[PDB]
């Protein structure tokens, strides 16, 4: 039921690691799945911030993580590496950024400023 | 060290600040109050514990 | 494999509320898991639409 007729969010139930699918087959006095997991391969190690400031402001991740290369800081998702540009819509703001602790002072992107432009 | 990576594959290390944080999104909770009352959260698990 | 290596949302199964982690704990011939959980403490009535 909740393996083969559905995605199951409970841990190592339908197989081990992130569950996609399972597959049901036919055994003799018995059944056999085949439990279609996803598996993170590949690491790199980054470092992140909780939070950065932009004007006094504190700013989280929509949904994501914050990490940084070695120079530059970047958004990314929480299970694989897509960095992208800091921007208003990757990030929700609240309050200033003297409470968070180990906040990070960096730019927040505006899309709505080039398009202003013109 | 690793929250629930471990579990599902290759542990990867996170500050437990952010795995709490994690959680709190999880629980529908937004991440931000945590980071706001962490001394106090933390005050409060060590009590608990 | 549910409370510890991950976040359950299922209801009272890691202890009562919003389950957060969970410890396990060896003891002879069982276990013992410090369920943590988030609670609402403070309630306040507020008009909705």
């Amino acid at each position: 039921s909740e393996c083969v007729l559905g995605q199951s969010k409970r841990v190592d139930f339908c197989g081990k690691g992130y569950h996609l699918m399972s597959f049901p087959q036919s055994a003799p006095h018995g059944v056999v799945f085949l439990h279609v997991t996803y598996v993170p391969a590949q690491e790199k190690n980054f470092t992140t911030a909780p939070a950065i400031c932009h004007d006094g402001k504190a700013h989280f991740p929509r949904e994501g993580v914050f990490v940084s290369n070695g120079t530059h800081w970047f958004v990314t998702q929480r299970n694989f590496y897509e960095p992208q540009i800091i921007t208003t819509d990757n990030t929700f703001v609240s309050g200033n950024c003297d409470v968070v602790i180990g906040i990070v002072n960096n730019t927040v992107y505006d899309p709505l400023q080039p398009e202003l432009d013109s | 060290t690793s929250g629930w990576t471990f579990g599902a594959g290759a542990a990867l290390q996170i500050p437990f600040a952010m795995q709490m944080a994690y959680r709190f999104n999880g629980i529908g909770v937004t991440q931000n109050v945590l980071y706001e009352n962490q001394k106090l959260i933390a005050n409060q698990f060590n009590s608990a514990i």
